[PDB]
RNA sequence: ACCUCGAUGUUGGAUCAGGACAUCCCGAUGGUGCAGCCGCUAUUAAAGGUUCGUUUGUUCAACGAUUAAAGUCCUACGUGAUCUGAGUUCAGACCGGAGUAAUCCAGGUCGGUUUCUAUCUACUUUCAAAUUCCUCCCUGUACGAAAGGACAAGAGAAAUAAGGCCUACUUCACAAAGCGCCUUCCCCCGUAAAUGAUAUCAUCUCAACUUAGUAUUAUACCCACACCCACCCAAGAACAGGGUU
RNA sequence: UCUCUUACUUUUAACCAGUGAAAUUGACCUGCCCGUGAAGAGGCGGGCAUAACACAGCAAGACGAGAAGACCCUAUGGAGCU
C-alpha cells in the first residue's frame, strides 16, 4: 500500500473500494498498484 | 572476576604467550553483556604489541561452592576461529568447562589436568 | 516459499554489462560564525570543520548472481557540514556497492579490478576531504573570517562493470544441438529446453558431483551461428562467460548432413572473438544418436573427427559415463596448479 | 592552503633548527593527507617557486591516499615495513639517496597506552634499520614518537648511529598530550 | 581422566570432507538416539583444518593431516605427563629473597 | 523588536530526569527488480531499551573495541538555595604584535575566594500485567545449479530491570550488606478474509452485517480494634506498630 | 579515585530539661492543568480538586535571601597615569 492524497488507475483490472471510511485502490494482477487515502 | 585493564597470566605453550616481555598482558575487553568475566569468559588482549582473543580458564574470586578456586588469572590464548594458538596446557583446568555453553572441546582436548 | 517459474525471456531481469558513472562524498563543511560570551563580548573566530565524503567500494557478494541491482550512478555521503561552538562535521558512512562473483571492473580501456573471488573489494571512488572552518586560520595575525570553501567534491569516475560467468567448463554449439538438453542430463540444473531455435539466451550453470567430494561447473549458452561478428544472430556477446571457463565442450548435433563442419565453423568464430581460445583444449561431444540418421552418419564422423570424439544422447542418456569420466580427466589434466 | 594543523608543528620546529633547505631531498614518510609535505615543499623549493633558489625534491609514502601536489610525487598505498616498497622509494628519489627524513606515521591509537606505544616505537626501528640505503651521510632524521617505556631504548640507539639526539615538545603540539619528536642530525655510518 | 570413556580421533581430505563426515555422524546420531539422550552440538564449522563433536562418553576429532602433525592428540592422551611437548616447557621460579639481577 | 532574564557570569560535565514521534533496536502489516539469506520502500506502534575507553575543558569530531540498537528533538541550548570550575572572565607575569609613552590585543602560556540555619507551594511506598541476546531442536529441512541458507511450535542457558532474602561464599558476625541467592504473569487496531445491495455481475461495508479482535480488563495485596501503667522488640527520628500466658 | 559500594565508631542529628540569636517580612483565608499576559500566574479566563491540625525530610517553584554590581551606555560627574 502506498500513500496517495489523490488517487489514479493503472489498470483495467485495478478497482477502487471506500474501507474503514478511506479510498483503496486494490489490483489482483499487479498488486504494486494498491494505494491508500492519507 | 576479570574485567578491563586486568593482568592475566596466559598459561601455554604458545610462543607469544611464554615470551620474556616487559609487560604484563592487559584484558582490552571482555565479550559479555555486563563486563565482568568468569570462567569460560572469552576477553581481548594486548601482548607484546597486538590484539588477541583469549578464553578465561579459572580465577581468583571465588565461584560456585565445588568449583576450584586458582590463585592466578589464567587465560589460554585462542584465534577468532577458535583454534588454541599454543598445544598444550600444563596449569590444571576446572572440567566445569566442559558442560558450559560455547567452544570448549578443543581446549579440553590439549588440557593434561582436570580439577 | 516457492520459486516463480521463469519466462524464456529472462534477459529482461539477467544483466551482464553496465556503465556506471561513480562519485565519492562531497566536503560539504562550511562555517564562518563567530563566539559570544556574557563577560567576553567578541569571543574570536569559531568555526568547525566538516566532515570528510564516504568512499565507494564495489564490495562481491556471492547473491546477487547479476549486474541488475547496480545503478547507472552513485553517489556516497556527504560529510556533515561544521557548526558553531567549533564543532566539527561527521564523516559520511561508506557506500558499498554488491556486485556479482564473476565481476570485472574497467574504467579506460584498461582493467583497473578482476574481483573474482569471495570477500575481495575495490575502491570505486575517494570520498572528497571536508573543508576547514573559521577556528582554523585564526592566528596572532588574523582573527578573522574565512570559511574557506565546501572544498574536494567526490572523484568522479566512469567504468564498466562486466560479469563473466566463472565456470570449469562451458558448452559451445549451434542451436539446436542440445547444449540445454545435455546440462539437464548430467547436472540437477533445469534450463529451459525446446525445440524452437534461439532458447537459453541467459548463461546457465549447473555444476556436476563427484565421489571425492569435488564440483566442477559446467556453462550453457545460447546457439552460435557461423559469422556472429557481424552480430548476426545473437550475436556472440555470450561468448565472455567462456573466457573464464577452463576448457570447451564442441556440442554437435548428427541431424546436419555434416556434422563435421559444425567445429570448423566454431572454431573460426572463436577465433574472431578471441585469437586463444581456437587454441584452448576442449571435447567434442555429439548428440541425438537416438535417431537412426545420427546411427548413419556415426561412419564418416569416425572417419572425419576420429574415435576420440565422445558419442552421446541427452534424451536417453546414452553414454553419459564416458563424458563424466573425460570432463574429470581434463579436469585433473590442466585445471591443477 | 595546510590540510591539517600538523603541519604547524612542523614550522616551530623548523624555525629553530633549519632542518629544510632550498636544494635538498626530502622523504616524509605518513605524509597524507599532505599537510607535512605542503609545509616542507615551501621551505626546500621543490615546487621551483624561487628562480634563484636550488630545488629539491619531496616524496611521501602512506597506506591512505592522497590528493597530488605542487613539486610533489607520492606512493601510495605503501607500507614502509614491507621492503618491496623501500625499492621504489629508491628508484624515485634523485640522486639513490634523501637528505631528510620526516617520520610523522603513527598506526591508528587503540586507547590503550602500552599498546599504542610498542607499534609506534617498533615502526621507527623499522625506519633505523632501511636509514643506510636511502639516508645520506651527514642527512638529518625526525620520528614522532609516544611517550613511554622503551622511548630511552630508542634514544640509546640513535645515539649509536647520530652525532645528536635533540628531544623537541613543540607548542604547536598539545601540552597535555605525550606525543614527542626525536631529531637526529649528522648521519654516519 | 574424568572427560570420556573413549578418544577418537579421524583425519580428512578437503575442509568440506571433514563437515560431510561430522555432518553424517550427527545425523544418523540423532536418528539412533534415545529419547532422554541429551542432544548434542558440532564445535568449530567456522575453523578451517579442526572440528569436533562431542558425545555422551564418545570425543570425536576431525582434522586435517597438518593439524595432526602439529596437536599430536593420540600422545597426550596415551601418555599423559610424558609427552615430549611437557618435556620442553619448563616451570619458572621466583629467586630466593626476590631480588632479580639483570 | 522589547524597559521581558542575569550583580555568585557562561560553556561543558556529575546526579536525577519529564515529555514529543518525524521509530535506532525489539512487535504487527503492504509492496518489491521479495528463490532462501541478507536488503530497498511505506503504514502502524513510544510499554521497554538505546555500551565502554583514548585525544581534547569538549559540546562536536576522530580513533579502538563492542552491541540488538548504540535514534531525532524539546524542556530558561531541563536541572549549579543538588555538586565541580577544566575552558572563557578581576587584580600578577611572559612570548608575539600595536603604540613616543602610559597602556592595549577576538592570539599563545602560567596562577587566581562558588555564601544561604527552608517561611510558603509542590513532593516524600500507584501498579508492575519483564524485557532482550544467545545456543539447540525443526535442520542442516523447505528453497536453491551449487555456494548458501529459512518461518511458526518447542527446550535450555544467560544479561539486565523490578521486588525480596541470608542457608552457604564474601565484607563481617545476637545483625547489616554484595561480589551471593529467590521470584517476575494480558494484547493491539495497521491489515487479511467471506455473504451481499445501491450499481439484480462483481465489490471486505464512512451499507445493513459475518470471523481473525477480548476489538477491555485483571486477578492479586490490605481489610477485628482493649490498656494507651511499665518492659521488650526482627517496629521506630518523635509519634505510632507488634509481643508481654 | 573508580567499576560498585558496604560495615562500625565519633561528631552532628532526633527526642527530654535549661538558656536563647540572625538575615528576612505590603497584606495573605498562600492548590493542579490549559489559555491569556508576545516571554513571565497561587491570585486573570475555562475546567479540575478540596474537613481541620502538628512533626520529619527534599530542594522543582516563590524571576527565593544577601551583599562595595560583572557587562553596555550616559553625565558639558571624578580620580590615577602618560
Ligand atoms: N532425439 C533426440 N532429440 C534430442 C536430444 N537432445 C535434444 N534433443 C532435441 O533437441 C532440442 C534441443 O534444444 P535446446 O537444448 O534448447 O538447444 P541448445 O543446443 O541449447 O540451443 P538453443 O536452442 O540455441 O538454446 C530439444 O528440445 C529436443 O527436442 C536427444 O538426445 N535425442
Ligand atoms: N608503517 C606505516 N607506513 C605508512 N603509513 C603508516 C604506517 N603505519 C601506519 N600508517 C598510517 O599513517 C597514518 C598516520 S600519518 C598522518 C600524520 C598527519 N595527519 C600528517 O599531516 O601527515 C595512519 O592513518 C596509518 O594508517
Ligand atoms: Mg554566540
Ligand atoms: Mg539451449
Ligand atoms: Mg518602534
Ligand atoms: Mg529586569
Ligand atoms: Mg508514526
Ligand atoms: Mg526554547
Ligand atoms: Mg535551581
Ligand atoms: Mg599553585
Ligand atoms: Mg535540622
Ligand atoms: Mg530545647
Ligand atoms: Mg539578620
Ligand atoms: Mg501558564
Ligand atoms: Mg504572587
Ligand atoms: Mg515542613
Ligand atoms: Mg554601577
Ligand atoms: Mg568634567
Ligand atoms: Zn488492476
Amino acid at each position: 500500500f502506498k500513500n496517495k492524497t489523490v488517487l489514479k488507475k493503472r489498470c483495467k483490472d485495478c478497482y477502487l473500494v471506500k474501507r474503514r471510511g478511506r479510498w483503496y485502490v486494490y489490483c489482483k494482477t499487479h498488486p504494486r498498484h494498491k494505494q491508500r487515502q492519507m | 572476576a576479570i574485567q578491563k585493564m586486568t593482568r592475566v597470566r596466559v598459561v601455554d605453550n604458545s610462543a607469544l604467550g611464554n615470551s620474556p616481555y616487559h609487560r604484563a598482558p592487559r584484558c582490552i575487553h571482555v565479550y559479555k553483556k555486563n563486563g565482568v568475566g568468569k570462567v569460560g569468559d572469552q576477553i581481548l588482549l594486548a601482548i607484546k604489541g597486538q590484539k588477541k582473543k583469549a578464553l578465561i580458564v579459572g580465577h581468583c574470586m571465588p565461584g560456585p561452592r565445588m568449583t576450584p578456586r586458582f590463585d592466578s588469572n589464567n587465560v589460554v590464548l585462542i584465534e577468532d576461529n577458535g583454534n588454541p594458538v599454543g598445544t598444550r596446557i600444563k596449569t590444571p583446568i576446572p572440567t566445569s568447562l566442559r558442560k558450559r555453553e560455547g567452544e570448549y572441546s578443543k581446549v579440553l582436548a590439549i588440557a593434561q589436568n582436570f580439577v | 516459499g516457492k520459486k516463480l517459474l521463469s519466462e524464456k525471456k529472462l534477459k529482461r531481469y539477467f544483466v551482464d554489462y553496465r556503465r556506471v558513472l561513480v562519485c565519492g562524498g562531497n566536503g560539504g563543511a562550511g562555517a564562518s560564525c563567530f563566539h559570544s560570551e556574557p563577560r567576553k563580548e567578541f569571543g574570536g573566530p569559531d568555526g568547525g570543520d566538516g566532515g570528510n565524503g564516504g568512499h565507494v567500494i564495489l564490495r562481491v557478494d556471492q547473491q546477487v548472481k547479476s549486474l541488475s541491482s547496480v545503478l547507472s550512478r552513485y553517489q556516497g555521503f556527504s560529510g556533515e557540514d561544521g557548526g558553531s561552538k567549533n564543532c566539527f562535521g561527521r564523516s559520511g558512512a561508506v557506500l558499498y556497492i554488491r556486485v556479482p562473483v564473476g565481476t570485472l571492473v574497467k574504467e579506460g580501456g584498461r582493467v583497473v579490478a578482476d574481483l573474482s573471488c569471495v570477500g575481495d573489494e575495490y575502491i570505486a571512488a575517494l570520498g572528497g576531504a571536508g573543508g576547514k572552518g573559521n577556528r582554523f586560520f585564526l592566528a596572532n595575525n588574523n582573527r578573522a573570517p574565512v570559511t574557506c570553501t565546501p572544498g574536494q567534491p567526490g572523484q568522479q569516475r566512469v567504468l564498466h562493470l562486466e560479469l563473466k560467468t566463472v565456470a570449469h567448463a562451458g558448452m559451445v554449439g549451434f542451436p539446436n544441438a542440445g547444449k540445454s538438453s545435455l546440462l539437464r542430463a548430467i547436472s540437477n540444473a533445469r534450463p529451459a529446453v525446446a525445440s524452437y531455435p534461439f532458447t537459453t539466451l541467459k548463461p546457465h550453470v549447473g555444476i556436476v558431483h563427484y565421489e571425492g567430494h569435488l564440483q566442477i561447473a559446467v556453462a550453457d549458452i545460447p546457439g552460435i551461428i557461423r559469422g556472429a561478428h557481424q552480430n548476426r544472430g545473437l550475436g556472440s556477446a555470450f561468448l565472455r562467460h567462456i573466457e573464464r571457463c577452463r576448457f570447451l565442450l564442441f556440442v554437435v548435433d548428427l541431424s546436419q548432413p555434416e556434422p563435421w563442419t559444425q567445429v570448423d565453423d566454431l572454431k573460426y568464430e572463436l577465433e574472431m572473438y578471441e585469437k586463444g581460445l581456437s587454441a584452448r583444449p576442449h571435447a567434442i561431444v555429439a548428440n541425438k544418436i537416438d535417431l537412426p540418421e545420427a546411427q548413419a552418419n556415426l561412419s564418416q564422423l569416425r572417419d572425419h573427427l576420429g574415435q576420440e570424439v565422445i558419442v552421446l544422447s541427452a534424451l536417453t542418456g546414452e553414454n553419459l559415463e564416458q563424458l563424466l569420466l573425460h570432463l574429470k580427466v581434463l579436469y585433473d589434466a590442466y585445471a591443477e596448479a | 592552503s595546510y590540510r591539517c594543523r600538523s603541519a604547524f608543528k612542523l614550522l616551530e620546529v623548523n624555525e629553530r633548527h633549519q632542518i629544510l633547505r632550498p636544494g635538498l631531498r626530502v622523504l616524509d614518510c605518513g605524509a597524507a593527507p599532505g599537510a607535512w609535505s605542503q609545509v616542507a615543499v615551501q621551505k626546500v623549493n621543490a615546487a621551483g617557486t624561487d628562480p634563484s633558489s636550488p630545488v629539491g625534491f619531496v616524496l611521501g609514502v602512506d597506506l591512505l591516499h592522497i590528493f597530488p601536489l605542487e613539486g610533489a610525487t607520492f606512493l601510495c598505498p605503501a607500507d614502509v615495513t614491507d621492503p618491496r616498497t623501500s625499492q621504489r622509494i629508491l628508484e624515485v628519489l634523485p640522486g639513490r639517496r634523501a637528505d631528510v627524513i620526516l617520520s610523522d606515521m603513527a598506526p591508528n591509537a587503540t586507547g590503550f597506552r602500552d599498546l599504542d606505544h610498542d607499534r609506534l616505537i617498533s615502526l621507527c626501528l623499522t625506519l633505523l634499520s632501511v636509514t643506510p640505503d636511502i639516508l645520506q651521510p651527514g642527512g638529518t632524521f625526525l620520528c614522532k614518537t609516544w611517550a613511554g617505556s622503551q622511548s630511552r631504548r630508542l634514544q640509546r640507539r640513535l645515539t649509536e648511529e647520530f652525532q645528536n639526539v635533540r628531544i623537541i615538545k613543540p607548542e604547536a603540539s598539545r601540552k597535555e598530550s605525550s606525543e614527542v619528536y626525536f631529531l637526529a642530525t649528522q648521519y654516519h655510518g | 581422566m574424568r572427560y570420556t570413556d573413549y578418544f577418537v580421533i579421524v583425519s580428512g581430505t578437503s575442509t568440506r570432507h571433514l563437515h560431510a563426515m561430522a555432518f553424517y555422524v550427527v545425523k544418523m546420531y540423532k536418528h539412533l538416539k534415545c529419547k532422554r539422550d541429551p542432544h548434542v552440538k558440532i564445535e568449530g564449522k567456522d575453523t578451517d583444518d579442526w572440528l569436533c563433536v562431542d558425545f555422551g562418553s564418545m570425543v570425536i576429532h576431525l582434522m586435517l593431516p597438518e593439524t595432526r602433525e602439529i596437536y599430536e592428540l593420540e600422545k597426550l592422551w596415551t601418555l599423559r605427563s610424558y609427552d615430549d611437548q611437557l618435556a620442553q616447557i619448563a616451570p619458572e621460579t621466583v629467586p630466593e629473597d626476590f631480588i632479580l639481577g639483570i
